[PDB]
């Protein structure tokens, strides 16, 4: 028998996860606040890592990496990226970016250095905004969300605006992929073979900018922000399964090739990194983690790097099959009982 | 990386080795406690003493 | 009930 | 020479001390009669290790040790112990009725009808010293006595002894070997009081010892002897440098400098190795860039923490046995990169190193096998504070429903002194995040 | 906190403080006459604790025995150990407290309360270092319950900083059929309540229970139910007559035991259950020694400790054995049944191993559980006393010996208050 906890009920997937675990009637669930548990599925914020693997007797495991908001944190990502040698200041597959604090460690601005080096420039730019609220801006002259960055107290980041994104047809649509990643507590890092196409509803123009919504693909703007949705596809998800054959009949290629090694090999490449700061094959605990990578592509089909959710929800088809599969790596490998994915 | 103070001896040595740079109560104060103790002790016996007069 | 040691 | 007096206190105190003068006396070649064939400086000298020992006409090096348990069975073994003739009558002070594992009833009930006797004892070796330097304290957080009296006896020598320093070693409770429900309430409480008292204390967790212990040395239930003898292999260490001519930790001023810029943030994480099974009649010799690795595993940390995800503020490495200084700052340069290692922006990200050329010795029969070279990590890390929280999330828990409050109060004690000692600790947690973490 | 003044009061006090006494002289190689005759040097290590020594280095035990009539003593004093004893600590009367708590607690024993509390005082300055008194006596008759309770009165008041500790029998109709000791055990509870820093709840249902069902005795006995609470009072006591880390004194046993003053009374257990007859050839595996301690068919108490949550726990196992597995399957159960352990207590199970195991055993387990379901107990008297109250009936027996219905009702007021206290740490 086995023993677990349950302390972010916010979270759409573990509820599935809690779910399918108490249908094996070998998971007993614990009060929140129980110490003598396994399993954690502990609170996105805040989660005490340091109360783990310290009673007698009991083997403790959580889905969390102390550690891993160094790369899902947008401001902290960026840092990352530059300072970590084995990720060059010079990558290939994520755009440039600055980290920026308002006039309340200030990268502010050897970025404006990178601006007027287009004014000299004839190829277009563009940076975004985005920030810790679901609540962002883009457009071409700096100065003028630098005021909104003054404005609000948070933390901000400006990165480059891919210009020229790939468009999907018929629509002329721009899209992202979300992909879900797992990492066990021997730091295999499994990829989920379902992906999901985050389609824009409109056709794409560079012509307007200000809360345009055919320049952000979000679930919660194209739902709210559109009378466009489900023409194409249904939910504006694009599963694999269609993208692939669009890519063969359009462009004569596959979602593996053209696309699919660019987003594995960036995992590998983040998740590495990172991976003796936060591994914890010597730890009195042990942990594991799902994640969510935003790709964006672009009409030379190269992938990009977005940001890494550290707390990601899934499409609904994929619910039943996914958190089925993390139980299957993340949970019974450490608490046996009596493939979907990817080593990489 | 930088090595300094190297101090010798036959029983051993050392030496600081750098990466980068940066970037009270009285002795009758205590006894007062002591005995505001003994006392807060010594009542709570009393009322024990006290109920079992009863 | 009839209950010796 | 600047002598140490060392006072252990309780029933953890008198038996580590044990392990210690036992280790002592095998490295500084003196019998179990006091009687130092290496030594020539009879009657007296300004050795170095004559910072530890006294010295007798009849040629006896006697421990600058005072041992105290308001119980009088554990100082009893001393009295008849294979090192019997070291100390005398006046160095082992026992009681009668003890603590009960209160710690209200060690420092303020039994504490207060003995605290004059001690100190009393404790000046005896005073007028023995020419230039002491100060105190070296070993007691439990559990204890009734390791708790409750040595918070009494720490107040009392910052006056009779105000400018003199004064170090401890304290063994933090772990269920798994604990003996009563309570020790989190005598903890939080000796901590909050004695805080002020103490200029460097090193903590060492019986649960990371017990695993050690289990993990390197093959024992499947580590008794206390067990866990005392990797204890006092760590404790010489840290004292090698008193005892024996060194640059580096000299005298106990050192300590405080070289790993204590906040007073308050005095716990130095101590890590060790290696620990080697003496079971296994060959064991590989691992090298010196291999064990200066070791010091980064949390597996051979004195307490189970994560540095990685704490600052530093100082680092100590303290190498015994055969190691030159090539090997040694070839593997520094080594780790800078494969582990994670920040400090915090106002120090400087480096490490002070020492070499003590004598080995690290043994205790014939032990669990222990003799290795040529071992280190042992001093480090100021943030992490030790994951400690601090565990202990008073327990405490939160029991003294909600005040649980056993009732035992304490009956001592005299008051309830809101509980509240005290918690709020203080509650600021202690703060201090340690307010140093290293990103806001 | 060294020895320990052991006092037995009335038929049921005498005859399980006789049979206590029997017992753990076999475990600590003391026979009869009070020589030693054992072979490991653990038997004598800390017997100080309940014997005192003499000339010819004799053991005899620090122990006063108690009655208002002399039956019961002179049957003990013709017992198998009978002349062990001291001869001049036998202190008795002769008019009976004819099973009425006044009697004993007012009159009849009041006569008598000096001249056992002066051989009390003897044995107490005889001590280096006094932990405090246990004492042993049903709840249900009248010497044993109400001179019982006026002795710890009275006690507690000379030696208010020692421990009191008590092996308390409480009354079943399943094995008395005097109609009255509902009264005596509500009037006793009350000073127990005040006057007890430890209680052992010793339960004649849970004892004919268990000897009638799982020992399959048709007709128990006394000496059936009493050869439970011998193992047990041997058990319970081991971690104080052997060395020992854990509850090694009365004190520390307490402050483990105890989270709040008044909720001292605990729950035994024991296993394996053995009846004299019993064979007992195969020697239990620590897994079942630890299913079965914690199994209700063990539980000496009568209580379901399912129905409540432990506040505490102490286990104490005995014979050669690993220690190493000891401790998994320990941490089993309170990993198993969490939800059985109040949350609010970290760590409220503790453990001891001693190696010298029990009479007749090669593996023994005892179980010391502060338990709130132990309230079921004091339910069931409290339904059994109300009964009677109601009606007034059987009073005049007590009236005539001066007390009065007021000082029934605080008593029944006090230990339904005990019920509701241990009732609001169940729900926390
Ligand atoms: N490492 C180690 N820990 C010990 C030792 N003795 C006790 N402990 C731990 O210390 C705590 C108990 O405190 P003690 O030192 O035994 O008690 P005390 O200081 O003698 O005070 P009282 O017994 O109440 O009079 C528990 O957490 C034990 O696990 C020991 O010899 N070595
Ligand atoms: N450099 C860039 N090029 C193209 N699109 C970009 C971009 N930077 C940001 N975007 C847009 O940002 C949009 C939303 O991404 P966001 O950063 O909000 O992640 P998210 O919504 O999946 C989790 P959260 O918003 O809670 O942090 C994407 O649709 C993307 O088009
Ligand atoms: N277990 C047990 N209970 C007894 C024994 N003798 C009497 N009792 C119980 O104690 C109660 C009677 O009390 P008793 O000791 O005989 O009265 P006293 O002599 O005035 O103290 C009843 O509940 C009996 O069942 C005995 O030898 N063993
Ligand atoms: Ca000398
Ligand atoms: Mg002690
Ligand atoms: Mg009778
Ligand atoms: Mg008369």
């Amino acid at each position: 028998m086995y023993t677990f906890v349950v302390r972010d009920e916010n979270s759409s997937v573990y509820a599935e996860v809690s779910r399918l675990l108490l249908a094996t009637g070998q998971w007993k669930r614990l009060r929140k606040d129980n110490p003598r548990f396994n399993l954690m599925l502990g609170e996105r914020n805040r989660l005490p890592f340091g109360r783990l693997g310290h009673e007698p007797g009991l083997v403790q495991l959580v889905n969390y990496y102390r550690g891993a908001d160094k790369l899902c944190r947008k401001a902290s990502l960026v840092k990352l990226i530059k300072t970590s040698p084995e990720l060059s200041e010079s990558c290939t597959w994520f755009p440039e970016s600055y980290v920026i604090y308002p006039t309340n460690t200030d990268e502010r601005e050897v970025f404006l250095a990178a601006y007027n080096r287009r004014r000299e420039g004839r190829e277009g730019n563009v940076w975004i905004a985005k920030s810790s609220a679901g609540a962002i801006l883009i457009s071409s002259e700096a100065s003028e969300l630098l005021d909104f960055i003054d404005e609000q107290g948070q933390v901000h980041v400006i990165q480059k605006y891919l210009e020229k994104p790939l468009l999907l047809e018929p629509g002329h649509r721009k899209f992202d992929i979300r992909s879900w990643v797992l990492v066990d507590h021997l730091y295999n890092i499994y990829l989920y073979r379902e992906g999901v196409l985050r389609t824009s509803s409109e056709p794409y123009n560079s012509a307007n900018f200000q809360d345009k919504t055919c320049h952000l693909t979000n679930h919660c703007i194209q739902k709210e922000y559109s009378k466009n949705y489900g023409r194409y596809e249904e939910g504006n998800e694009m599963f694999f399964e269609e993208f692939n054959q669009y890519l063969m009949d359009a462009l004569n290629t596959t979602l593996e090739n053209s696309i699919l090694l660019q987003i594995k090999h960036i995992i590998r490449s983040c998740l590495m990194c990172i991976e003796p700061a936060i591994s914890t094959k010597h730890l009195h605990y042990q942990s594991f983690q799902l994640f969510g990578f935003d790709f964006m592509v672009d009409e030379e089909l190269k992938v990009w790097l977005i940001e890494v959710n550290g707390a990601p929800a899934c499409a609904q088809k994929l619910y039943a099959e996914l958190c089925q599969g993390i139980v299957d790596v993340a949970i019974s490998s450490v608490f046996p009982l009596a493939s979907i994915f990817i080593k990489l | 990386m930088e090595v300094i103070e190297l101090n010798k001896c036959t029983s051993g040595q050392s030496f600081e080795v750098i990466l980068k740079p940066p970037s009270d109560p009285s002795l009758e104060e205590i006894q007062k406690k002591l005995e505001a103790a003994e006392e807060r002790r010594k009542y709570q016996e009393a009322e024990l003493l006290k109920h079992l007069a009863e | 009930v009839v209950x010796x040691f | 020479m600047r002598e140490c007096i060392s006072i252990h206190v309780g029933q953890a105190g008198v038996q580590i001390g044990n392990a210690c003068w036992e280790l002592y006396c095998l490295e500084h070649g003196i019998q179990p009669d006091g009687q130092m064939p290496s030594d020539k400086t009879i009657g007296g000298g300004d050795d170095s290790f004559n910072t530890f020992f006294s010295e007798t006409g009849a040629g006896k090096h006697v421990p600058r040790a005072v041992f105290v348990d308001l119980e009088p069975t554990v100082i009893d073994e001393v009295r008849t112990g294979t090192y019997r003739q070291l100390f005398h009558p006046e160095q082992l002070i026992t009681g009668k009725e003890d603590a009960a594992n209160n710690y209200a009833r060690g420092h303020y009930t039994i504490g207060k009808e003995i605290i004059d006797l001690v100190l009393d004892r404790i000046r005896k070796l005073a007028d023995q010293c020419t230039g002491l330097q100060g105190f070296l304290v070993f007691h439990s957080f559990g204890g009734g006595t390791g708790s409750g009296f040595t918070s009494l006896l720490m107040e009392r020598l910052s006056v009779d002894y105000g400018k003199k320093s004064k170090l401890e070693f304290s063994i933090y409770p772990a269920p798994q070997v604990s003996t009563a429900v309570v020790e989190p309430y005598n903890s939080i409480l000796t901590t909050h009081t004695t805080l002020e008292h103490s200029d460097c204390a090193f903590m060492v967790d019986n649960e990371a010892i017990y695993d050690i212990c289990r993990r390197n040395l093959d024992i499947e239930r580590p008794t206390y002897t067990n866990l005392n003898r990797l204890i006092s292999q760590i404790v010489s260490s840290i004292t090698a440098s008193l005892r024996f001519d060194g640059a580096l930790n000299v005298d106990l001023t050192e300590f405080q400098t070289n790993l204590v810029p906040y007073p308050r943030i005095h716990f130095p994480l101590a890590t060790y190795a290696p620990v080697i099974s003496a079971e296994k009649a060959y064991h590989e010799q691992l090298s010196v860039a291999e064990i200066t690795n070791a010091c980064f595993e949390p597996a051979n940390q004195m307490v189970k923490c994560d540095p990685r995800h704490g600052k530093y503020m100082a680092c100590c490495l303290l190498y015994r046995g055969d190691v030159v200084p090539k090997d040694v700052n070839a593997a520094i340069a080594t780790i800078k990169t494969k582990r994670s290692i920040q400090f915090v922006d106002w120090c400087p990200t480096g490490f002070k190193v020492g070499i003590n050329y004598q080995p690290p010795t043994v205790v014939p029969g032990g669990d222990l096998a003799k290795v040529q070279r071992a280190v042992c990590m001093l480090s100021n890390t943030t992490a030790i504070a994951e400690a601090w929280a565990r202990l008073d999330h327990k405490f939160d828990l029991m003294y909600a429903k005040r649980a056993f409050v009732h035992w304490y109060v009956g001592e005299g004690m008051e309830e809101g002194e509980f509240s005290e000692a918690r709020e203080d600790m509650a600021a202690l947690e703060k201090d340690y995040e307010e140093v290293g973490v990103d806001s | 906190m060294r020895e320990i003044v052991h006092i037995q009061a009335g038929q049921c006090g005498n005859q399980i403080g006789a049979k206590f006494w029997e017992v753990i002289s076999d475990e600590h190689g003391i026979d009869p006459t009070g020589s030693y005759h054992g072979d490991s040097d653990l038997q004598l290590e800390r017997i100080n604790v309940y014997y005192n020594e003499a000339t010819g280095n004799k053991y005899v035990p620090r122990a006063i025995l108690v009655d208002l009539e002399p039956g019961t003593m002179d049957s003990v004093r013709s017992g198998p150990f009978g002349q062990i004893f001291r001869p001049d600590n036998f202190v008795f009367g002769q008019s009976g407290a004819g099973n009425n708590w006044a009697k004993g607690h007012y009159t009849e024993g009041a006569e008598l309360v000096d001249s056992v509390l002066d051989v009390v005082r003897k044995e107490s300055e005889s001590c280096d270092c006094l932990q405090g008194f246990q004492l042993t006596h049903s709840l249900g008759g009248g010497t044993g319950s109400g001179m019982g309770t006026l002795l710890i009165s009275k006690i507690r008041e000379e030696y208010p900083d020692r421990i009191m500790n008590t092996f308390s029998v409480m009354p079943s109709p399943k094995v008395s059929d005097t109609v009255v000791e509902p009264y005596n055990a509500t009037l006793s509870v009350h000073q127990l309540v005040e006057n007890t820093d430890e209680t052992y709840c010793i339960d004649n249902e849970a004892l004919y229970d268990i000897c009638f069902r799982t020992l399959k005795l048709t007709t128990p006995t006394y000496g059936d139910l009493n050869h439970l609470v011998s193992a047990t009072m041997s058990g319970v006591t081991t971690c104080l007559r052997f060395p020992g880390q854990l509850n090694a004194d009365l004190r520390k046993l307490a402050v483990n035991m105890v989270p709040f003053p008044r909720l001292h009374f605990f729950m035994p257990g024991f296993a394996p259950l053995t009846s004299r007859g019993s064979q007992q050839y195969r020697a239990l595996t620590v897994p079942e020694l630890t299913q079965q301690m914690f199994d209700s068919k063990n539980m000496m108490a009568a209580c379901d400790p399912r129905h409540g949550r432990y506040l505490t726990v102490a286990a104490i196992f005995r014979g050669r054995m690993s220690m190493k597995e000891v401790d998994e399957q320990m941490l089993n159960v309170q990993n198993k049944n969490s939800s059985y352990f109040v949350e609010w207590i970290p760590n409220n199970v503790k453990t001891a191993v001693c190696d010298i195991p029990p009479r007749g055993l090669k593996m023994s387990a005892t179980f010391i559980g502060n338990s709130t379901a132990i309230q079921e107990l004091f339910k069931r008297i409290s339904e059994q006393f109300t009964a009677m109250f109601r009606r007034k009936a059987f009073l005049h027996w007590y009236t005539g010996e001066g007390m009065d219905e007021m000082e029934f009702t605080e008593a029944e007021s006090n230990m339904n208050d005990l019920v509701s206290e241990y009732q609001q740490y169940q729900d926390a």
